[PDB]
């Protein structure tokens, strides 16, 4: 997704 | 609509056999003048002032050939 | 000692006005000796024969009727009279007789019950008036599996009928169950059969709901209201105060509101309700419902002694009045008296730094340190000292000036930095390399750098620092946990896990960010998952709760600022950023969803400073209202974890376990509310809680080792090998068998290696078969994310009763364990036996198997709508999908509602980038080199990214980091990044082989070839006494490299200077024809390279038909 690392 | 749970118990299900809707009015119509029927009987039932019982045969027997005549 | 810079000593007190010193007698004595008065605060202390008697008598039908029969809801004989004015309409209630059910009607007792409309309205068996649960004589039948609102007894005048009744329709189940069925009539699962057109509706027809399941309704007509839930009912049916479709949607505030007229000037409205003109008011006209125009004509009815009582203030108009209240005040519902606003909690953003609430105004204050300026309300830091940002890139921990003057490098050459902070009594910092999986910790000075945390580390997330009770506090997203340890990285222990909720509603999924505050010994995190929210708990592992759990879908970021108290965090995907108090009570949004995406923020003096990660900035603000937004700085790499260096941001307090440990053997904890202390016991550990101390009483698998001193205990392959790892130094006994592998990896008892996981599977991977051995697995345990079977194999906890073999002996999907086993809590449970996400009930999708995750009854009412604030709602049935999935380029609804007209869907003004087609990305994601939009949209008409100070130029101009230049390995796609090697010095701590590539040093002197020209072998010293540089079992190349001894002369060419395939030692080495045989030069070819078609041998034997080709099919 958009918000992981 | 109708008064009793009864009735309305037959209603769905004489929908839930398709019959043709000119039966199916039939079917109200002879099942509102007994909820007429059944009514009085019911007041005469509690209140006990029905003390032969004249109203529950007439009605018993009416549902029954209710049930017969309307392919039920 | 001295004094702490800005501050003064506990001993005394600190002047307001010019932060000077003054002891604390000259403070509360109603002398005001400092410069202000700062010292004197107001907080210290001060015909007659046709019927009879019996009857009532009646015209037409010759007939009557009882006395009690008339004026009691309907006219018996047909009397025009019997209802109106024939008795009291209200003079009295329907009497005992006839018991109460409505002011029109009364009933006679059982008509309560039997479900006729009894009291003309249906209103008998209302409430919990009777007939809970209906019982049925004989030819009588019950549907058990009912409800109320369908029906519990039939005949059996209907039993094994021609149409089902039920609710489940069990009852053409019964005993019956028949067979013909034909392709006339759509089959269900359990067997029962119905017309086509009853397939994919609104009634449950089947009983099994297998008529419903599956389908895809089309959409209603314009003139049908959808709800929520899928179901089309005619938009007469809005509004009319009955729930059409089970959910409410249909009935709802707003969406069945009619605002009243404005009418702001003139047009006076009166009291009625109706808007009329300003000059109609004592016209003399009764233009109004009841003289809501006319009072005479109207004068202030405050005049007269405490009429209305206005409390504080009157005013009064045409026809009206009105009180009011001083500033400070607000009037409360009764709207006549005042009361005293709490401005404090009210209006946070009035005082700058902290507030005390009066009676009328308020008092604005400043923490000691800091001074207020001569402005009233804005405090102003008093140390010597000027804080400055620290923030982590994925590379570099990064030093930035708070008015972004001077930008430069405090470290560079990470890995991934996803998370630090830092420590101001040691003036030491940490930070978490995610790349690596480890914990280090350096000097601020730039030295004596080293890591304290390297194992079972699977993902961690955030990290925190604790400067009191020095403690380590830090997040793992996989186990989903939060740990505990102190600074040095021993003695880790499990605080928190599962739920914190009650109803275990918001439980550990994916945590992110954390912030300690230990004045009242609480520990803040967030969590982004399906069930965002805001948790706390102890800094000893109680008080459980949870702060913040509405309108939050990705709080990424939390901080506290220790001046108010206020609680800070941001939202990624809402774009806010919001304060509320400690306990979640009275937020305020700085920023009203206006931010791309924040990861973390932190607060100093008056400015918030956040990390963007769309934007790849760092910006700052105003802490209360955003005002002065300035951008800091813009990088290549996104920007993690924020922090503010100044002492100021770790006030000083004093330790609970001071100068003892608390007297605890192992961790001494702070208590919730800060003043006490807790003693705790790491991991491996059994607290034996004694009569006046705990007792940490080891306890370790049998695949772990304990330390000599009971400090730790570690695992069992951690036992002799090359690092030293217990204090006591019992990990390396003088009986320690000669190591043969690498660090980090399991020793067989015959010299062979294996990994850690091949330990206890039931898949026997040693040699001898010792890393299953009944020794070493009869106690094994494993991970709290792991389910051991009986069969001592570990698998995920989430691989149980699935149908699927993921142990050995099916002891995962055993039918006993299936049926009694619980799931985690925040799961559901099947009937299956699967658990599954909470979030995965009531979504359409079938995940347990059995359907039993959608209840089509249970997942159509109101109880499972959307968070409107959050999610959006498909069309054609109930699932709900977080609103960033909508249009993304993917089938979530499983209607492909969320991916209709994505044209009217905006881009967030200036985080987003529009593609070719109207999806939004983020920013970041512009030449990237991924095609994220689907259509390359992205990608093309790019320029490729300068590359930053650790990062290394391909001929393709694309930049890798430094590290992996003259690593014996490309990976440019060319020859681009080993270029040049043999003039070239390599990053620190690496061993430069002959060919001019580099290897970290450790692998130098090994036995192992590690350079591809084995340099790092060739030159070394003897490894054994008597001159051998290998122990017997491995053989020895001439090139000094070791080599496991059943390699020799296998067709590999293993010694990089051929020592392996000399024709002597290969003619000698014992052979098998199906795995080696022998070549007609005197070389055992290895068996796998016969028919292959290759010359191993040179002479062509292995590929000669004669003795390769199948005799028996072989
Ligand atoms: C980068 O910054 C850090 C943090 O400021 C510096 O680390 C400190 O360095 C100073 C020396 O300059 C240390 O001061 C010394 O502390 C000793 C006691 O604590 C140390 O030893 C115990 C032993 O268990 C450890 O537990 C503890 O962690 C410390 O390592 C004192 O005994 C020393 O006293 C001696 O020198 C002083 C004068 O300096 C004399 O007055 C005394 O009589 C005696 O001779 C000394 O005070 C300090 O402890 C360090 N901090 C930490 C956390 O260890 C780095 O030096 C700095 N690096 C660079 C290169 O700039
Ligand atoms: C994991 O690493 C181990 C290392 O040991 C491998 O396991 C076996 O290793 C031995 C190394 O010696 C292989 O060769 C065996 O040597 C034995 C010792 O030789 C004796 O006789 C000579 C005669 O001069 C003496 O000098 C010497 O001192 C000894 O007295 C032989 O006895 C072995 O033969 C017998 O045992 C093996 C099983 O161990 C049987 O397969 C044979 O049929 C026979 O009964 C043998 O020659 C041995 O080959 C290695 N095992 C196997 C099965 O190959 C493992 O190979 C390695 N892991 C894997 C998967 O390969
Ligand atoms: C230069 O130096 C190295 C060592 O510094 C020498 O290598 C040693 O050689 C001896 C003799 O072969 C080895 O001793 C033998 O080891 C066998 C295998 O045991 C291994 O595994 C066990 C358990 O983990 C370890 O405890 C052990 O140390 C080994 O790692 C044993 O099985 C042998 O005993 C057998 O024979 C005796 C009779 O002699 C029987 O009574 C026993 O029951 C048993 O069957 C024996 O102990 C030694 O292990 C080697 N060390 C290394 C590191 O390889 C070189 O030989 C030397 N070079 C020269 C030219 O001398
Ligand atoms: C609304 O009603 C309130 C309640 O009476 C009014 O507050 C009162 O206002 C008067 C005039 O400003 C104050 O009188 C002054 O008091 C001081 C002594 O404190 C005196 O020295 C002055 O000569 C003067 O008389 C009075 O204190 C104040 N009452 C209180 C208790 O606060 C208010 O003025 C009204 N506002 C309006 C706009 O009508
Ligand atoms: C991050 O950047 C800031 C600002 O550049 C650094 O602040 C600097 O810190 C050093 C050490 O405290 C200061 O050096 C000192 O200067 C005085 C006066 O010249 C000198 O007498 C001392 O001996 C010492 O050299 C420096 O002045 C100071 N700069 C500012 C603007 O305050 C900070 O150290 C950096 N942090 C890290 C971790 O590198
Ligand atoms: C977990 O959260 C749920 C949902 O908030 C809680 O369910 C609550 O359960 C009570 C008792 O069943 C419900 O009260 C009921 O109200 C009806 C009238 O609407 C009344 O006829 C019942 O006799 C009963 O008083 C309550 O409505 C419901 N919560 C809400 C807000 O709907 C539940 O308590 C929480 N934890 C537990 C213990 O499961
Ligand atoms: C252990 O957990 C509970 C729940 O988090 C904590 O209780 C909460 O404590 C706060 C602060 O004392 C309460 O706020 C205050 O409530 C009172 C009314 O009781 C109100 O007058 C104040 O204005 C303020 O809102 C909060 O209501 C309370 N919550 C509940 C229901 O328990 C408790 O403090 C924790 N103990 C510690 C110190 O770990
Ligand atoms: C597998 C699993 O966690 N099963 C659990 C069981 O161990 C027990 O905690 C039970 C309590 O209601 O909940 C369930
Ligand atoms: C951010 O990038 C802009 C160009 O888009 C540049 O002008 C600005 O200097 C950068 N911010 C800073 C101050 O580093
Ligand atoms: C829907 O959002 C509004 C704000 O626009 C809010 O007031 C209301 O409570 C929300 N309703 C639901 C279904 O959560
Ligand atoms: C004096 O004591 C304070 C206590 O906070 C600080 O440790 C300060 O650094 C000390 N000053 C000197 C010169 O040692
Ligand atoms: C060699 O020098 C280069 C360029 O100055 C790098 O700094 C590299 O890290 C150096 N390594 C050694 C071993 O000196
Ligand atoms: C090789 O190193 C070993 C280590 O124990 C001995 O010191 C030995 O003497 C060394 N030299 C030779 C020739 O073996
Ligand atoms: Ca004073
Ligand atoms: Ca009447
Ligand atoms: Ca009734
Ligand atoms: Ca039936
Ligand atoms: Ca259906
Ligand atoms: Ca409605
Ligand atoms: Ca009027
Ligand atoms: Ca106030
Ligand atoms: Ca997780
Ligand atoms: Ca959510
Ligand atoms: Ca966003
Ligand atoms: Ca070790
Ligand atoms: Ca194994
Ligand atoms: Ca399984
Ligand atoms: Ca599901
Ligand atoms: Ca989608
Ligand atoms: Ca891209
Ligand atoms: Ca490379
Ligand atoms: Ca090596
Ligand atoms: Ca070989
Ligand atoms: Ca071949």
């Amino acid at each position: 997704x958009x918000n992981x690392x | 609509e109708f008064r009793m749970e009864k009735l309305n118990q037959l209603w769905e299900k004489a929908k839930r056999l398709h019959l043709s809707p000119v039966r199916l009015a039939e079917l109200h119509s002879d099942l509102k003048i007994q909820e007429r029927d059944e009514l009085n009987w019911k007041k005469l039932k509690v209140e006990g002032l029905d003390g032969d019982g004249e109203k529950e045969a007439k009605l018993v027997h009416n549902l029954n050939v209710i049930l017969a005549r309307y392919g039920l | 000692p001295t004094r702490p810079p800005g501050m003064c000593h506990l001993d005394e007190f600190q002047c307001q006005g010019d932060g000077t010193c003054i002891p604390n007698t000259w403070e509360c004595d109603g002398h005001p000796d400092c410069i202000h008065g700062s010292d004197e605060h107001t907080g210290c202390v001060p015909a007659s024969h046709t019927c009879r008697s019996n009857e009532f008598q009646c015209l037409s039908p010759q007939r009557c009727i009882p006395s009690y029969w008339f004026c009691d809801g309907e006219a018996d004989c047909a009397d025009g009279s019997d209802e109106p004015d024939t008795c009291g309409h209200s003079v009295n209630t329907c009497r005992a007789s006839q018991f109460q059910c409505d002011n029109g009607r009364c009933i006679s007792g059982n008509w309560v019950c039997d479900g006729d409309n009894d009291c003309g309205d249906m209103s008998d068996e209302d409430q919990r008036h009777h007939c809970e649960l209906q019982n049925c004589s004989s030819t009588q039948f019950t549907c058990v599996n009912s409800r109320p609102p369908n029906r519990r007894c039939i005949p059996q005048y209907w039993v094994c009928d021609g149409d089902a009744d039920c609710s489940d329709a069990l009852d053409e189940l019964q005993n019956c169950t028949m067979r013909t069925c034909s392709a006339g009539e759509f089959s269900c699962a359990n067997g029962r059969c119905v017309r086509q057109s009853f397939r994919c509706d609104r009634r449950n027809d089947c009983g099994d709901y297998s008529d419903e399941r599956g389908c895809s309704y089309p959409p209603c007509h314009a003139n049908q209201f959808t709800c929520q839930n899928g179901r089309c009912i005619p938009r007469f049916f809005v509004c009319d105060e009955d729930n059409d479709c089970g959910d409410g949607s249909d009935e709802q505030e707003h969406l069945c509101h009619t605002p009243e007229p404005t009418c702001p000037l003139h047009q006076f409205r009166c009291d009625n309700g109706h808007c009329i003109e300003m000059g109609r008011v004592c016209n003399h006209v009764d233009d109004c419902s009841d003289n809501s125009d006319e009072k005479g004509c109207g004068i202030n009815e405050c005049l007269d002694s405490s009429i209305s009582r206005c409390d504080h203030n009157c005013t009064d108009t045409i026809t009206s009045f009105y009180c009011s209240c001083l500033p400070g005040y607000k009037l409360m519902s009764d709207k006549r008296s005042c009361v005293d606003i709490d401005e404090c909690k009210e209006s946070p953003q009035l005082c700058s730094q902290k507030c005390e609430n009066v009676v009328g105004s308020y008092i604005c204050k400043c923490a000691p340190g800091y001074i207020r300026e001569p402005d009233g309300k804005s405090c102003r830091q008093n140390s010597n000292i000027e804080p400055y940002l620290i923030f982590s890139n994925r590379y570099y921990i990064r030093n930035l000036t708070t008015d972004g003057s001077s930008y430069s490098l405090i470290l560079q050459g990470l890995g991934n930095v996803v998370a630090l902070d830092f420590d101001r009594v040691e003036k030491r910092l940490y930070w978490i390399d995610a790349e690596k999986q480890i914990i280090e910790r350096m000097f601020l000075n730039k030295t004596n750098r080293e890591t304290i945390i390297n194992h079972r580390l699977r993902r961690a997330e955030s990290l925190a620092v604790d400067w009191v009770s020095r403690k380590l506090y830090w997040l793992d997203a996989i186990l989903d946990c939060l740990f505990v340890s102190d600074l040095e990285g021993r003695h880790r222990k499990m605080i928190a896990q599962h739920c914190v909720d009650a109803n275990n509603t918001f439980c550990f999924e994916h945590p992110r960010g954390i912030v300690l505050h230990p004045q009242r010994g609480h520990v803040y995190w967030a969590d982004w998952g399906v069930h965002a929210y805001i948790g706390r708990i102890g800094m000893d592992g109680t008080n459980k709760s949870v702060i913040i759990s509405t309108k939050i879908e990705w709080p990424n970021a939390i901080t506290i600022d220790y001046t108010n108290d206020l609680l800070y965090w941001a939202d990624a995907h809402l774009g806010y950023i919001e304060f509320s108090d400690l306990e979640g009570h009275h937020r305020h949004t700085v920023y009203d969803g206006s931010l791309p995406h924040p990861f973390a923020l932190t607060i100093f003096e008056d400015t918030v400073f956040w990390t963007d990660w769309n934007t790849r900035t760092v910006e700052k603000g105003n802490k209360y209202d955003g005002s002065g937004r300035v951008v800091l700085v813009n990088t290549t790499h996104k920007p993690f974890d924020i922090h503010v260096y100044h002492p100021y941001r770790q006030p000083i307090m004093s330790n609970p376990c001071g100068t003892n440990n608390g007297g605890c053997s192992h961790l001494c904890l702070i208590k919730a509310g800060g003043r006490g202390f807790t003693c705790a016991c790491p991991d491996d550990f059994q607290t034996v809680q004694l009569r006046d101390r705990t007792l940490c009483m080891p306890m370790c698998s049998s695949t772990q080792f304990l330390c000599g001193n009971n400090e730790k205990c570690i695992p069992i392959w951690w036992k002799c090998d090359g690092q030293k790892d217990c204090s006591d130094g019992s990990d390396e006994p003088d009986l320690c068998p000669h190591r043969f592998c690498r660090l980090g990896q399991f020793q067989c008892r015959d010299g062979n290696c294996t990994s850690p996981q091949a330990l206890c599977n039931a898949r026997q991977d040693c040699a001898d078969g010792s890393d299953e051995d009944r020794v070493l697995c009869e106690h094994h345990r494993c991970e709290s994310n792991e389910w051991q079977c009986a069969n001592k194999r570990c698998i995920p906890q989430s691989w149980q009763c699935d149908s699927v073999n993921d142990c050995l002996d099916n002891s995962d999907e055993d039918t006993s364990h299936c049926a009694s086993r619980t799931c985690r809590p925040g799961q559901f449970k099947c009937n299956n036996g699967r658990c599954i996400p909470q979030s995965w009930k009531c979504d359409v999708d079938n995940d347990c198997g059995d359907y039993s995750d959608e209840p089509i009854d249970e997942c159509t009412t109101a109880a499972y709508n959307c968070d409107n604030h959050t999610e959006f709602s498909c069309k054609t049935n109930y699932r709900c999908i977080p609103q960033w999935a909508v249009c993304n380029g993917f089938d979530d609804c499983r209607d492909n509602s969320d991916e209709q007209g994505c044209e009217s869907v905006p881009c967030h003004p200036s985080g987003d980038f529009r593609c070719a087609n109207h999806h939004c990305i983020p920013l970041r994601w512009k030449c990237d080199g991924t095609d994220d939009c689907g259509d390359n949209s992205d990608e093309e008409n790019c320029v490729p990214r300068e590359c930053s100070e650790s990062e290394f130029r391909c001929a393709d101009q694309q930049c890798i980091p430094s590290r992996w230049v003259c690593d014996q390995e490309n990976d440019c796609g060319d020859n681009s990044d080993e270029r040049d090697c043999e003039m070239k010095t390599c990053h620190p701590e690496h061993f430069q082989c002959t060919s001019g590539h580099c290897v970290p040093k450790a692998l130098a002197c090994d036995g192992r070839a590690d350079c591809l020209d084995a340099s790092d072998e060739s030159a070394c010293p003897t490894r054994f006494p008597n001159g051998t540089y290998c122990p017997a079992a491995m053989f020895e190349c001439k090139n000094h490299v070791c080599i496991q001894s059943f390699w020799i002369c296998d067709g590999e060419n293993d010694c990089v200077d051929g020592s392996d395939e000399e024709i002597h030692l290969c003619f000698n080495i014992p052979c098998e024809s199906p795995q080696r045989f022998r070549c007609d030069n005197s070389r055992c070819v290895y068996g796998h390279q016969l028919c292959n078609g290759v010359d191993d041998c040179g002479d062509g034997s292995d590929e000669k038909e004669e003795h390769c080709r199948k005799p028996t099919h072989k």
